[PDB]
């Protein structure tokens, strides 16, 4: 109830995005909003005197017809201080990953009641637009801590930890992370057990809270069944010419990975200049160079670890048949981990809505195994991403991304 | 008297670590001197301006310049320092409102608002950093000093305050009377209405009483603007729209500029005129940017502006949107990386039209520009209509499907449907998933010194055909193209094809129908004439026959 002073960082001005174009219906949506959170305290209108602007839309949480202001707040996130004063950071916990079951809950609803530092409200105006710009787009600004933005979990920090001591302290084995407006809470417990617990916290926030429009929801995990993907070569009793060349260029590819590749002897079987459909018996030296690359590639990647100071890199290529198959990374050929989907939900007609729901996931998983969102490399033009994201967005986050416009030959390597 | 409410101030700051203005008065004949003091008393008579002591250290220089055609004298304060050094504000003009979004309306009334303008008070705070200085008759006293109390005409901060403090006082009118429109430009209020024109001429006059409460007076002898209205380029009329009369010059010659001119034109016309094109035009400004140079019209574009004329004969006119039917958006390929579109909601009754060009690229083909073109109207369509039209799209449902399940990258077009009108945009070729049974192999290859720019390009097979030609002025990158072409070239109407090319690889894989490279071009040309073609890659320099072969063949 007394404000924290907050900072941008030296010689850092606040954001001017542009306000992307929203749909009649997200308009009325967000126009509804604005207007029961201007009652309630939460923001008020601005003047031209204020020339700073966050981009905001409006999405669906999974599973709920309800909609959800959503505020795209990288910008500002890249330009405020770091709130290193009372914690360097808490420690990212590394057991969160390996728990049986870990529900996701939307608590930004508690972040409303702090207030935000009166120096510090200018720098969260956004606008509400018309369609057609036929009215002057509504403007407003943040009074209290807004959803989406990275100090509102650090101001509120010392807040959560007093909100959460009795559960932790009856609970000590549930291991509970906060991310953004995330909170992860895992354990090793029976899921209707576990769905208990849950309710249990919900609790909590809503007797502290005396109401939340999505606290009541629960994005249920299992990380200890999360799956890797290793580097696995055919088994074949017939090789035409085709697949040893297939063989050839996988290994040479996987040899930049592990050192100890060979191709040497299968290369030999090629020689000459053969039908690729022809069928090529594998002699001894080439079945054992293969046996002897088999055992290398079941074996970790040699020199792989994680800095907390670089950033993750993710890579997604389409596989076709709703495939899809992604690598995190942070330094090249040393990928931290790798993965596939496939159950892509409702999008059997839609490449661009499966792609951002593997996004969501891949950064849902960098979230409880590093604690931070990674750069995306989409396998998809600028123009057709920017004009649908949006549509199919579920997350209360938004991470950065980059467009690949070059086909990559590893795609195969992958399938 | 009875009472007005005020207009409250926006509180204004100069950027941070700029002071105000500190500029000289440039000297004035004794002429302008009495014209501007006698200017100024009457404005400090209205209290737009105040006489301030020598205290204040900041000035701005004042000028009196003609009216012409008269012997009146006008005064400017020219702000441009002061407006460097004022903090940016918002400015909600930026987005115009497109005349295609508006709404019918059976009467448009207009009303002036210039008593508001002049009269918007100004931070009180900020009001030091606006002085200015009317010189004295012979420099023998002190020059006459005066601050504004009010918005000045050419400060920085004028029309974004002006504009926030009228939507302040119209914002409560408006939301309690659903059944209008209010738009403000510059010093007027537009109010439009669908109600019979008594329950219209009430609620302007209701509107009257509403800015009386601000002391806001509006003249009572109406208006002389009336329907149609010239607006930001566009004649607006209660049922129908159009751009301002399009006239393209007759000229023997033409220059840069002129043809700067012509395209931009051309563009403002192509959002209601079907069919516009300005490639070949627009080729003719290609690098150069010497505005007086003169660029012989090529026969291309004299037929564009020959087919421009004939589309810009007799004039055309959009209709206004209505909420309650879908759009319809229809697209068609007009070549050269061309597109026209139109987006209307019955059959002949356009709302607005446009085009898409392709963009810079060394290779394309037609379903990415199509799909680039349909993204362009959405997102057009959403900013104008707040919706996504319903697609008429001249690719046929098959050839969709085709495209997007083998496509490397994510892709996707609205909802739509085939419309059959030529030209249709088709796959022109599609590689095989597996290599063929019967058809003859072609391991290619190719290499380039890098020095001398002599390279060899060519192929063997498992039939023992061979081939390999001396190549000059070439690279790595054009001979490893060279290989490929020479197997298409030369091979059945079925064939596998073997290259260790990254290069080629990317380019094919990507899939292009045209392409900036000639040599990209022939070996397109060569794959529509095939009936099936796989192409494998393998890695350059690890052994692999054939592969091996070539090389030593085409690096000697
Ligand atoms: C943008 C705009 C410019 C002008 C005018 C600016 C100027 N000069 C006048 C008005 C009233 C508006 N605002 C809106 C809003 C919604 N529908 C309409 N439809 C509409 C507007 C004018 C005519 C006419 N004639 C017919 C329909 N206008
Ligand atoms: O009374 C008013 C005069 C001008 C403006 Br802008 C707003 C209110
Ligand atoms: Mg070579």
């Amino acid at each position: 109830i007394e404000t924290v002073p907050v900072k941008l960082k030296p010689g850092m001005d606040g954001p001017k995005v542009k306000q992307w174009p929203l749909t009649e219906e997200k308009i009325k949506a967000l126009v509804e909003i604005c207007t029961e959170m201007e009652k309630e305290g939460k923001i008020s209108k601005i003047g031209p005197e204020n020339p700073y602007n966050t981009p905001v839309f409006a999405i669906k949480k999974k599973d709920s017809t309800k909609w959800r202001k959503l505020v795209d707040f990288r910008e500002l996130n890249k330009r405020t201080q770091d709130f290193w004063e009372v914690q360097l950071g808490i420690p990212h916990p590394a057991g969160l990953k390996k728990k049986k079951s870990v529900t996701v809950l939307d608590v930004g609803d508690a972040y409303f009641s702090v207030p935000l530092d009166e120096d510090f409200r200018k720098y969260t105006a956004f606008t509400i637009p018309s369609i057609n710009n036929e009215t002057p787009g509504i403007r407003y600004q943040y009074n209290v801590l807004p959803q989406g933005w990275k100090g509102s979990p650090a101001i509120f920090q010392s807040s959560m930890t007093k909100i959460l001591e009795p559960f932790k302290k009856q609970n000590p084995d549930i291991v509970i992370y906060q991310y953004m407006d995330d909170l992860y809470v895992g354990s090793d417990l029976e899921i209707g057990q576990h769905r208990t617990k849950i309710e249990e916290l919900r609790q909590h926030l809503l007797r502290w809270g005396l109401e939340p429009p999505f606290l009541w929801m629960g994005y249920e995990l299992h990380p200890d069944k999360w799956t890797v993907q290793p580097i696995v070569l055919p088994e074949k009793d017939s090789w035409t010419v085709n697949d040893i060349q297939k063989l050839v260029g996988k290994l040479n590819w996987a040899s930049q990975i592990y050192p100890g590749i060979k191709v040497r002897q299968l290369s030999k079987l090629l020689r000459g200049t053969k039908a690729l459909t022809e069928v090529i018996p594998l002699t001894e030296e080439a079945e054992l160079e293969l046996a002897e690359n088999r055992e290398i590639l079941k074996e970790p990647v040699h020199g792989v670890y994680y800095d907390p100071s670089k950033d993750l890199i993710a890579e997604i290529q389409k596989q076709g048949q709703g495939q899809w198959t992604y690598q995190i990374y942070q330094e090249p050929f040393k990928n931290l981990k790798t993965g596939k989907y496939a159950r892509m939900r409702g999008a059997h007609t839609n490449d661009v809505k499966q792609l951002t729901e593997a996004v969501q996931k891949i950064t849902t998983e960098s979230i409880v195994i590093w604690g931070k969102t990674p750069k995306f490399k989409l396998p998809i033009q600028k123009e057709t991403w920017e004009t649908w994201w949006t549509e199919y967005w579920q997350a209360t986050w938004i991470p950065e991304w980059e467009f690949v416009n070059t086909p990559p030959l590893v795609k195969l390597w992958y399938q | 008297m009875v009472p007005i409410s005020p207009i409250e101030t926006v509180p204004v700051k100069l950027k941070p670590g700029m002071d105000g203005p500190k500029v000289k008065q440039w000297p004035l004949t004794e002429e302008k001197i009495k014209a501007l003091v006698e200017i100024c008393t009457e404005m400090e008579k209205e209290g737009k301006i105040s006489k301030i002591g020598p205290e204040n250290p900041y000035n701005t220089p004042v000028f009196a310049i003609k009216k012409k055609d008269s012997t009146k004298w006008r005064k400017l304060v020219d702000f441009r320092e002061l407006n460097k050094r004022t903090q940016d504000f918002w400015e909600v003009q930026l987005g115009i409102p497109h005349p295609a979004g508006l709404k019918k309306k059976k009467s448009v009334t207009v009303l002036d608002v210039g008593d508001a303008y002049f009269s918007v008070p100004l931070d009180e705070d900020f009001r030091k950093y606006t002085a200015f200085t009317i010189p004295s008759i012979n420099n023998e006293t002190p020059g006459i000093r005066y601050q504004y109390n009010v918005l000045p005409q050419g400060w920085k901060g004028s029309p974004a305050i002006f504009q926030s403090s009228m939507t302040k006082i119209l914002e409560p009118f408006a939301a309690q009377n659903p059944d209008i429109v209010i738009y403000q430009y510059m010093d007027d209020l537009y109010v439009g209405s669908d109600l019979e024109i008594g329950q219209h001429r009430t609620k302007i006059e209701e509107l009257r009483q509403h800015l009386l409460r601000w002391g806001l007076t509006t003249p009572d002898k109406k208006h002389q603007k009336e329907p149609p209205f010239l607006w930001m380029g566009y004649e607006l009329h209660p049922d129908k729209w159009t751009v301002q009369p399009i006239v393209l010059p007759e000229k023997d010659s033409w220059t840069v500029n002129d043809i700067q001119k012509l395209v931009g034109k051309l563009n403002w016309a192509s959002q209601i005129y079907p069919g516009i094109k300005v490639r070949q035009l627009s080729k003719l400004l290609r690098g150069t940017k010497a505005l007086t140079e003169v660029i012989p019209l090529t026969e291309e574009a004299e037929l564009e502006l020959a087919e421009n004329r004939e589309i810009l004969k007799e004039p055309v006119h959009g209709v206004y949107y209505d909420p309650s039917k879908d759009l319809i958006a229809e697209i068609q390929k007009q070549g050269q990386g061309q597109w026209t579109y139109q987006i209307y909601q019955e059959p002949f009754k356009n709302l607005k039209t446009g085009k898409y060009a392709r963009m810079r690229g060394a290779h394309t083909n037609d379903v990415k520009q199509l799909t680039e073109a349909v993204q362009k109207i959405t997102t057009e369509s959403i900013v104008i209509w707040g919706k996504t039209p319903k697609f008429k799209l001249p690719i046929q449902k098959e050839t969709w499907e085709t495209w997007w399940t083998e496509y490397w990258q994510a892709t996707w077009i609205p909802e739509w449907e085939f419309v059959n009108t030529p030209p249709l945009v088709k796959l022109w070729y599609q590689l095989e998933k597996e290599p063929i049974v019967g058809a003859e192999t072609f391991y290619v290859d190719g290499a380039a010194n890098r020095e001398t720019k002599l390279g060899k390009a060519g192929y063997v097979t498992n039939k023992g055909r061979q081939k390999v030609v001396p190549l000059t002025n070439t690279t790595n990158q054009k001979t490893e193209l060279q290989a490929i072409y020479l197997a298409l070239q030369d091979s059945g109407l079925e064939v596998n094809i073997v290259t260790d090319s990254q290069y080629a690889l990317g380019i094919i894989q990507a899939q292009p129908d045209k392409s900036e490279s000639e040599l990209v071009n022939q070996i397109i040309e060569q794959l529509i004439k095939k009936e099936k073609v796989y192409l494998a890659w393998v890695p350059a320099h690890k052994g692999i026959g054939g592969n091996e072969q070539v090389d030593k063949l085409v690096s000697a």
